[PDB]
C-alpha cells in the first residue's frame, strides 16, 4: 500500500461558527462554573451570607 | 575517454565494468538456510550434482543462495570470481561452494567451522550489504553518450568527431581518477567542491566559473565575462571557497559598521 | 463552488443500533479463523464488528438512505480491495448534490431516476408561485438526487452531460468530447458550470480563456464599483 | 518460514539441533514440548518479491462498477465477459502486465505473451 | 444561442417434530442466586470441571472547605468489585475477568429431565484464563535481564 | 480552413494510434526500457513525446495555413507581441497539460478523475487537451489547465521571493569594490581581487563581437591570403593592385618583412589554437575595424579598379608603429610592461590579422590618407575603450 | 594479475615523482622521465617479479639555473618504503640518514599510512623539511590537467620587487593554503610568492600572484 495521502479533501474537516462557538462557549462555561464554585468556597469558608 | 580509444563501445563497456559499483545483493534472487549435519553429504536431491563435482569438523548448518542469471549478464560476473571474493573476504572460517554457469539454477552454499542459525543470519547481512563484487564506491548508472567533439583537422578547420563519453550518477573523483583506461588529464565534476579538494585552488576557481556560467546559459541569457570573473575571483581571494552568506563576509574584518 | 455545502453532523447511535439487528457480529466475538471473509464495519473510525453479508446490508442501508430515513449528509464508503466500509457522519465534510443513475429500466439500458413528470410538477410549483408542494426536498425523499462528499467520490462513477454519455450510439466547430464505453455510471453531474465559484461565474465563456486570466478576473471582481444594497 | 506453535503454550517453536541422533527438532523454550522435523528448511529471505501483485481478489470482484470491462475470452470457459486490472503490488519496478479475471469460473489469466 | 428569458409565457401557455413448553422460574431463585457465564482461554477443547479434580474452589482474591468531583451508580458498584475470583484445587489455576460487552441479551435454556426448558436471564459473563501453566517469573530479574 | 482542420485531426489521430500501440505493447510486456529509467518512465516519455510532436506538427500546419492578411501573422513577423506557440494553441491544439513536469497523477483510486475508469493510461484521461481555445475546452481538460495555471502562479511567486533574497545577498556581497587610479580592482581595505578590471581593462559599454581572421579559414586559404611572395611564383603579388607593383616585385627586403609578418601570424594562429580549443572565432573585443574601413572607403571615395599608392613597408611598419601606441597602463617598469603586453596580445593579434598587406592592397585598396586615418581611428577608439578609474 | 597492476601503478607514480622533482628545479633529463615500463621492471624488479622500492630511492641535484636563481637551494634525497604501515623506526632511519648526508630537504613516500609519532618527528631538524606523500596520491600528476594553469615559484628579490611596484603588504595578496596539492607539489613554505600563468578567454595570457599562508 502507498503512503497515506494527506491532501485528500475528504480527510479534511471545515469549521464554521458552530464548532468555534462550541469550543469558545465550552471554555467560557467551564470558567464560569469554576468561578461560581470559587464564590461558594469563599462564602462557606469566610462564613457569610 | 582517451583520444586513442574513441568511438568505441566495447572499451567504454570495460571502463563501465571497472568503475560501476556492484554488490552481491544485486545478483541475489533469494537465499535459504538448511540443516544438513553431515558436511559432505547433502539431503537435497538436486544439489547432489554439485556435491558430485565441487568436492572431488564443520558446522551442521548450511547457508545457501541463488543468483539471477540476468544479473550475472547485465553485471558481468563469474560464479568463480564471486566465490573468490567471499573466500578472500571471510578467509578460511567459512567454507564455500558455488554452482557452474552451465547450471540452469545458480547455487551457492557455505558453512562454518548456541544455535548456528543466528550466526548464519549475521553472515547473511554481511554477504548482501558488505560485499562489493566490482567497481569503486559511490558510482551508479553509468550512461553511454555519443558527444561530438570539435577537434582540428589537418585541413586547417575544426571537425566534429563523435566519441563515447561516460555520464555518471553519484560522485567519487579521487578513486575514478586513478583507474587505468581513461584520461587522467581530463575529467569534470558538477560538484566544484571536490574539484577544489583534489585538483587545488585554481581548478576550484575555473570550475566555479563554469558552474555559474552554466546556469546563465541555461536561462537563455548573456552576461559579460567581466562581471562573472569578478564574482568568481572574490569568492577565491582568501584561499579555498568562501560562502556568500552572513557567515561568509561578516566573519572577516571590514569595519564593525560594514 | 456554487453548490458545495458543509455537513453539520448527526447521531451515529441509531445506525449502530440498526446494524446489530441484521446479524452484525460484535468485535469481541470475532475469530479470523472461523470467519476470514467477514467484512469489517466502521462507524466514524470505530470498529464495532464485522458482517458476513455486506451486499444485502449495503443495499439495505442505501435504500434506507435514499428514502430520507438517514440524514443525506452521512457519507458511506465501501472499499472493496481494502475490505472495509467506512461511515462518516461527523461535521465538517464538504459535499455536493448529484443525480442518481439506474441501470434496470424498462427501455433496456441505463437511465436517470428523475423523469419528465417530476420536472413538470416541479416547474408547475415554481411558476405557480394551484400548488403541488413539489420542491427540492420532495426530489430528495423520492430517491432522485444524493449528496456526495470527497470520500464517497472515490467509489462512484460520475457522468458529465446526461444526454451525451448515458445513451448508446459532427460539425467541426464544436469541441471534441470523450466516448461512452463506460457502462457502470452510478451518478451524473448536474451541470459542469457549477464547479466554478462565485467570482468565476461572472466570466463569459471561461472555457475559451486561459486559467490565469480567469484568476485575475476573479480577483478584480471583488473590488469593482456597483450597487451592493438598496438601503 | 511457515513455523508451528507449541501445544498449550502456543508459543513459536524455535529450531533445536539434535546432536544425539543428529537431526533437526522444534522446541518451545517455555516448556518441554519438542517435536520432530519434517523438513530441513528453516529460513527463507526471498529478496526479489513478486507476490502481492494479484492481491485483494474477492468473490464479489465482478460487481465492482469502478473496474473496467474487456471482450477477451477466457482460455478455460471461453467467456468474453471479464474484468481486468494490473498488479496490486505497488513498486517502482512493477510491470504493467494486465490481469484478466473471468466473470464465470473466477479464473485469473494474465495477458503476458512472453512468460505465462 | 441566447438566454431564453420568456419562459413565463411558454409555461403559462403550456400549463418428526417434538413440542416442549417453556416456563419462567419464580423470581425467588433469581433473588437467591445470580447467574454468570463461564468461558475458558486455554484452546484445549475438553477441560471439564470433573477433570479439574477436587476440591474445586472459586473465591475472590487539616484542610478547610474543599471540592469533590462526582460519579454515578452502576459504574461505582462495578468499580468497587475490582477483585477477580479464581478456581483452584489444593495444581490448576483459573482466573476470570469481566466481559461487560457480552451482557445485552443472553437467555439461558436450562434443560431438565423432561423435554421442557427453564429460561433464566444472564446477569453477567466472565472469561476464565488458565493461569500458571509453566510456573516461572522474576520482576527485577527480568528488568535487569532485559537491559542486555 | 477546413482541409487544415482535417489535417490537424488526422495528425492528432495518428499520434493517438501511436500511443495506443505503445500502450498495448506496454500492457503485453513486450517493451524493454533503456538504461537509466524504468518501463513507466520510458512509456511516459514516449507518450509525451508523441503528443508534443503532434501538437507541434498541428501548430506548424495551422501556421502555414494562415495568410499574410491576418493581423496576428503581421504581429508575429513584426516581433512585437505574439509567437508560434500562441497561434499553435489557439488555431491548432493546446497540447499536453503537465504538472511538475509529469503527467496528471491519480488523485483518486487508480484514476485522475471519478469520471473515467480505473487503470486508464489513455492520453486523453492523463491530461491531453485535444480541443482548442476557439471551440472551447471540456471540464476534465479545464480542470487540468487550472492546475497548470495555479502551478505557474505559485512557481512565479516562489521564483520572485527567492530572487529578492538572492538580489540582497549579491548587492551586499559586492559593494565596497571599485577600481582606483592604477587600473587595479581592489576593495576598500586594499585587498586586490583583480590586478586588471575584467582582465583587460575595458569597460562593458564599448565591447563588440568581433571575428578572428587568424584561426578562421583552411590552411590553403591561410597561405593563400597571408603570403605575398616577391621572388617566388607560388603566392606572387598582382602588380595591378598598386601603382608601383612593377618595382615591388624582386625586392628582398620587403619579402623578408613579409616573412616576419607571416611568421608572426602563424605564431598568433598557434597561440589562438592553444587559447580557444572550441574552434569559435567570434569573441567580444573593443574597437570595430569594419566600420572604420567602410567609413574610410566611403569617405575617401575608394572604389574598385583603383591602384593604391601604398607599399609593403608602409603597411608593415604602419602596423608595427600602431602596436606600440596601444597603451592601457601608464607605467614603465618590467611588470607593468609585461602586464600591458599580456593584456594587449589578443588585440594586437586581431589588428595583425585584419591589417595584412594582401587584405589592404587587394580588397580594401586603401591609399595613404585613408590608411593613416584608419590607424588614427583605431588608436583613438582604443584610447576611448579604456575603462575609467573610479567606477563601481 | 594484481602484481602487474601494482607494478604499473608504482611506475606511473614513480614517473609522477620524477616529474614533480623536475618541476622543483632538480636536474633530471627528459629521457630519465620518459623511461618505459619494461625497463623499470627490468631494473627495479627481482627475478620473482616483486618490485624493490628500496632500490628506487635516489638522489636529486638542483640545476644550474635553480642555483643561480636560488643560491640557498640544496640537493634532495628521495626514498620510498616497502612496509605497508610505516613505523617510527623507519622514520628515525630516514631523519638520521638525512642529518648524516646533510640534505636541505627530504621526500618520503609511504604506501598506506604512517604512525602519528613519526609525523610528529618531522619538524625536528631546522631549517630542513620532510615531505610525506602517499603512493596512491602520486599516481596521477595534477599539473598535467587542463584546469590547472602554470605555477612558478618566485624568489625574495622578485617578491620585494613585486610588493614595491604594486605597493602591497604581504597580507594584501591573494592567499593560498599550504594544504593545496599544488603547494605540496611545489613544496611551498610560509612567505613564498608564486606566479600563476593562466590562459584567459579575454586577454589570452593572464598572470596572477599568490602567497602561502
Ligand atoms: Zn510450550
Ligand atoms: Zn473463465
Amino acid at each position: 500500500k502507498d503512503q497515506d495521502d494527506r491532501d485528500h479533501f475528504g480527510k479534511k474537516r471545515l469549521d464554521l461558527a458552530g464548532p468555534l462557538l462550541a469550543q469558545l462557549f465550552k471554555t467560557l462555561f467551564k470558567k464560569l462554573t469554576k468561578d461560581i464554585f470559587r464564590y461558594m468556597q469563599r462564602t462557606v469558608e469566610e462564613a457569610h451570607d | 575517454l582517451e583520444p586513442g580509444h574513441a568511438a568505441d563501445q566495447e572499451q567504454a563497456k570495460l571502463i563501465r565494468s571497472a568503475i560501476e559499483h556492484t554488490t552481491l545483493k544485486s545478483v541475489t534472487i533469494a537465499s535459504e538456510i538448511y540443516y544438513d549435519p553431515d558436511p559432505r553429504s547433502t539431503v537435497i536431491p538436486e544439489d547432489e550434482e554439485i556435491i558430485q563435482l565441487h568436492f572431488s569438523q564443520q558446522s551442521p548448518w548450511l547457508l545457501r543462495l541463488e543468483l539471477d542469471r540476468a544479473a550475472m549478464n547485465d553485471k558481468d560476473l563469474t560464479m568463480g570470481q564471486v566465490g573468490e571474493r567471499i573466500k578472500q573476504t571471510f578467509k578460511n572460517d567459512l567454507f564455500v561452494i558455488w554452482s557452474e554457469d552451465n547450471d540452469e539454477k545458480l547455487i551457492i552454499r557455505c558453512r562454518v567451522v548456541a544455535e548456528e542459525d543466528h550466526m548464519l543470519k549475521k553472515i547473511e547481512n554481511t554477504m548482501l550489504e558488505n560485499i562489493t563484487l566490482r567497481g569503486v564506491e559511490n558510482i551508479e548508472r553509468v550512461v553511454m553518450m555519443k558527444y561530438d567533439r570539435k577537434v582540428p583537422s589537418p585541413t586547417g578547420e575544426y571537425v566534429k568527431e563523435p566519441e563515447w563519453v561516460l555520464e555518471t550518477d553519484g560522485v567519487n573523483l579521487s578513486e575514478v581518477m586513478t583507474v587505468p583506461g581513461i584520461d587522467p588529464t581530463r575529467i569534470y565534476t558538477n560538484s566544484f567542491i571536490d574539484i577544489m579538494e583534489v585538483l587545488g585552488i585554481e581548478a576550484g576557481r575555473a570550475a566555479l566559473y563554469k558552474e555559474v556560467y552554466n546556469v546563465i546559459a541555461s536561462d537563455g541569457s548573456y552576461v559579460n565575462y567581466r562581471h562573472m570573473a569578478l564574482l568568481v575571483d572574490v569568492m577565491t581571494t582568501q584561499g579555498g571557497l568562501t560562502s556568500v552568506t552572513r557567515h561568509g563576509f561578516n566573519r572577516s574584518n571590514t569595519g564593525a559598521l560594514m | 463552488s456554487l453548490m458545495s455545502c458543509i455537513s453539520v453532523g448527526t447521531d451515529p447511535m441509531p445506525i449502530i443500533t440498526f446494524l446489530s439487528e441484521w446479524g452484525m457480529e460484535p468485535l469481541e466475538d470475532y475469530v479470523p479463523h472461523q470467519s476470514p471473509d467477514a467484512t469489517r464495519v466502521f462507524v466514524n473510525g470505530v470498529w464495532h464488528g464485522v458482517h458476513r453479508n455486506p451486499a444485502r446490508l449495503m443495499e439495505t442501508l442505501r435504500t434506507l438512505r435514499r428514502k430520507g430515513d438517514i440524514n443525506p449528509e452521512v457519507s458511506m464508503i465501501r472499499d472493496i480491495r481494502e475490505k472495509e466500509l467506512k461511515i462518516f457522519t461527523d461535521a465538517g465534510r464538504v459535499y455536493r448534490p448529484l443525480f442518481i443513475v439506474e441501470d434496470d429500466e424498462s427501455l433496456g439500458h441505463k437511465e436517470l431516476k428523475v423523469r419528465k413528470g417530476h420536472i413538470a410538477k416541479l416547474m408547475a410549483t415554481e411558476y405557480q408561485d394551484d400548488v403541488e408542494e413539489y420542491t427540492w426536498s420532495s426530489l430528495l425523499n423520492e430517491g432522485l438526487v444524493e449528496y456526495i462528499d470527497a470520500e464517497e467520490e472515490e467509489s462512484i462513477l460520475i457522468a458529465m452531460q446526461p444526454e451525451d454519455l448515458e445513451p448508446a450510439e459532427v460539425d467541426p466547430a464544436k469541441r471534441i468530447r470523450v466516448s461512452h464505453h463506460a457502462t457502470t455510471f452510478t451518478h451524473c453531474e448536474i451541470h459542469p458550470s457549477m464547479i466554478l465559484g462565485v467570482a468565476a461565474s461572472i466570466i463569459p465563456f471561461p472555457d475559451h480563456n486561459q486559467s490565469p486570466r480567469n484568476t485575475y478576473q476573479s480577483a478584480m471582481g471583488k473590488q469593482a464599483m456597483g450597487v451592493f444594497l438598496t438601503n | 518460514t511457515t513455523f508451528r506453535f507449541c501445544r498449550d503454550c502456543n508459543n513459536m517453536l524455535y529450531p533445536r539441533e539434535d546432536k544425539e541422533n543428529n537431526r533437526l527438532l522444534f522446541e518451545c523454550r517455555t516448556c518441554s514440548y519438542v517435536e520432530e522435523a519434517g523438513s530441513p528448511l528453516v529460513y527463507r529471505h526471498e529478496l526479489i518479491t513478486n507476490i502481492g501483485e494479484t492481491a485483494g481478489v474477492v468473490q464479489d470482484i465482478g460487481s465492482d462498477p469502478t473496474l473496467p470491462r474487456s471482450d477477451r475470452e477466457c482460455p478455460k470457459c471461453h467467456s468474453r465477459e471479464n474484468v481486468f486490472f494490473q498488479s496490486q503490488q505497488r513498486r517502482k519496478d512493477t510491470s504493467m502486465v494486465l490481469f484478466f479475471v473471468c466473470l464465470s469460473c473466477s479464473h485469473i489469466f494474465t495477458s503476458d505473451q512472453k512468460n505465462k | 444561442f441566447i438566454k431564453r428569458d420568456r419562459m413565463r409565457r411558454n409555461f403559462l401557455r403550456m400549463r418428526e417434530y417434538n413440542e416442549f413448553p417453556l416456563r419462567a422460574i419464580p423470581k425467588e431463585d433469581l433473588e437467591n442466586m445470580r447467574t454468570h457465564l463461564l468461558k475458558f482461554q486455554s484452546k484445549k477443547k475438553i477441560n471439564p470441571v470433573t477433570d479439574f479434580h477436587l476440591p474445586v474452589r472459586l473465591h475472590r482474591k487539616r484542610k478547610t472547605r474543599q471540592l469533590k468531583v462526582l460519579d454515578e451508580n452502576a459504574k461505582k458498584l462495578r468499580f468497587e468489585e475490582f477483585y477477580p475470583w479464581v478456581m483452584e484445587d489444593f495444581y490448576n489455576t483459573w482466573v476470570g475477568s469481566y466481559e461487560a460487552g457480552n451482557s445485552d441479551s443472553y437467555v439461558l435454556l436450562s434443560v431438565e429431565d423432561d423435554g421442557s426448558f427453564t429460561m433464566i436471564p444472564a446477569d453477567k459473563v466472565y472469561k476464565f484464563t488458565a493461569r500458571n501453566k509453566y510456573a516461572t517469573x522474576x520482576x527485577x530479574x527480568x528488568x535487569x535481564x532485559x537491559x542486555x | 480552413d477546413g482541409p487544415t482542420m482535417r489535417e490537424i485531426t488526422e495528425t492528432i489521430a495518428e499520434a493517438k494510434k501511436k500511443v495506443l500501440d505503445v500502450t498495448k505493447e506496454a500492457q503485453a510486456n513486450l517493451l524493454t526500457a533503456k538504461h537509466g529509467m524504468t518501463l513507466r518512465e520510458s512509456f511516459e516519455d514516449n507518450v509525451v513525446r508523441f503528443l508534443n510532436e503532434a501538437r507541434d506538427k498541428a501548430g506548424r500546419l495551422a501556421e502555414v495555413n494562415l495568410k499574410d492578411l491576418n493581423n496576428v501573422k503581421q504581429m508575429v513577423m513584426a516581433g512585437s507581441k505574439g509567437s508560434f506557440i500562441n497561434i499553435a494553441q489557439m488555431s491548432a491544439c493546446v497540447g499536453q497539460q503537465s504538472v511538475e513536469g509529469k503527467r496528471i497523477a491519480f488523485g483518486f483510486v487508480d484514476r485522475t478523475l471519478p469520471h473515467f475508469s480505473k487503470d486508464d493510461y489513455s492520453p486523453e484521461s492523463k491530461g491531453f487537451v485535444e480541443n482548442s481555445y476557439l471551440r472551447g475546452l471540456t471540464p476534465q481538460e479545464f480542470f487540468f489547465h487550472a492546475m497548470g495555471g495555479r502551478e505557474g502562479l505559485i512557481d512565479t511567486a516562489v521564483k520572485t521571493a527567492e530572487t529578492g533574497y538572492i538580489q540582497r545577498r549579491l548587492v551586499k556581497a559586492l559593494e565596497d569594490i571599485m577600481v582606483h587610479y592604477d587600473n587595479t580592482t581592489r576593495n576598500s581595505l586594499g585587498n586586490v581581487i583583480q590586478f586588471i578590471y575584467g582582465e583587460d581593462g575595458m569597460d562593458a559599454a564599448h565591447i563588440e563581437k568581433q571575428s578572428l581572421d587568424t584561426i578562421g579559414g583552411s590552411d590553403a586559404a591561410f597561405e593563400k591570403r597571408y603570403r605575398v611572395d616577391l621572388l617566388n611564383t607560388d603566392h606572387t603579388l598582382d602588380p595591378s593592385l598598386l601603382e608601383s607593383g612593377s618595382e615591388i616585385l624582386g625586392d628582398l627586403k620587403l619579402q623578408v618583412l613579409l616573412d616576419e609578418e607571416y611568421k608572426q601570424l602563424v605564431k598568433d594562429r598557434k597561440f589562438l589554437r592553444e587559447v580557444f580549443v572550441d574552434g569559435e572565432a567570434n569573441w567580444p573585443l573593443p574597437v570595430n575595424i569594419r566600420r572604420i574601413i567602410q567609413n574610410a572607403q566611403q569617405t575617401f571615395h575608394i572604389d574598385h579598379t583603383k591602384p593604391s599608392d601604398l607599399t609593403i613597408k608602409d603597411i608593415v611598419l604602419g602596423v608595427k608603429d600602431l602596436q606600440e601606441n596601444l597603451l592601457v597602463l601608464r607605467g614603465k617598469n618590467e611588470i607593468i610592461q609585461n602586464a600591458q603586453r599580456d593584456a594587449v596580445t589578443l588585440f594586437c593579434c586581431l589588428l595583425r590579422s585584419r591589417l595584412a598587406t594582401r587584405r589592404v592592397l587587394q580588397e580594401y585598396r586603401l591609399t595613404k590618407q585613408a590608411f593613416d586615418w584608419v590607424l588614427s581611428n583605431i588608436e583613438a577608439q582604443f584610447l576611448r575603450s579604456v575603462v575609467h578609474p573610479g567606477e563601481m | 594479475q594484481e602484481n602487474e597492476r601494482n607494478i604499473s601503478r608504482l611506475w606511473r607514480a614513480f614517473r609522477t615523482v620524477k616529474e614533480m622533482v623536475k618541476d622543483r628545479g632538480y636536474f633530471i633529463t627528459q629521457e630519465e622521465v620518459e623511461l618505459p615500463l619494461e625497463d623499470f621492471k627490468a631494473k627495479y624488479c627481482d627475478s620473482m617479479g616483486r618490485p624493490q622500492r628500496k632500490m628506487m630511492s635516489f638522489q636529486a641535484n638542483p640545476t644550474e639555473e635553480s642555483i643561480s636563481k636560488f643560491p640557498d637551494m640544496g640537493s634532495l634525497w628521495v626514498e620510498f618504503c616497502d612496509e605497508p604501515s610505516v613505523g617510527v623506526k623507519t622514520m628515525k632511519t630516514f631523519v638520521i640518514h638525512i642529518q648524516e648526508k646533510n640534505f636541505q630537504t627530504g621526500i618520503f613516500v609511504y604506501q598506506n599510512n604512517i604512525t602519528p609519532s613519526a609525523m610528529k618527528l618531522v619538524p625536528s631538524i631546522p631549517p630542513a623539511t620532510i615531505e610525506t606523500f602517499n603512493e596512491a596520491a602520486l599516481v596521477v600528476n595534477i599539473t598535467h590537467h587542463e584546469l590547472v594553469p602554470k605555477h612558478i615559484r618566485l624568489s625574495s628579490d622578485e617578491k620585494r620587487e613585486l610588493l614595491k611596484r604594486y605597493r602591497l603588504k604581504e597580507s594584501q595578496l591573494p592567499r593560498i593554503q599550504r594544504a593545496d596539492p599544488v603547494a605540496l607539489y611545489l613544496g611551498l613554505k610560509r612567505g613564498e610568492v608564486v606566479k600563476i600563468i593562466r590562459k584567459s578567454e579575454t586577454s589570452g595570457r593572464y598572470a596572477s600572484y599568490r602567497i602561502c599562508m
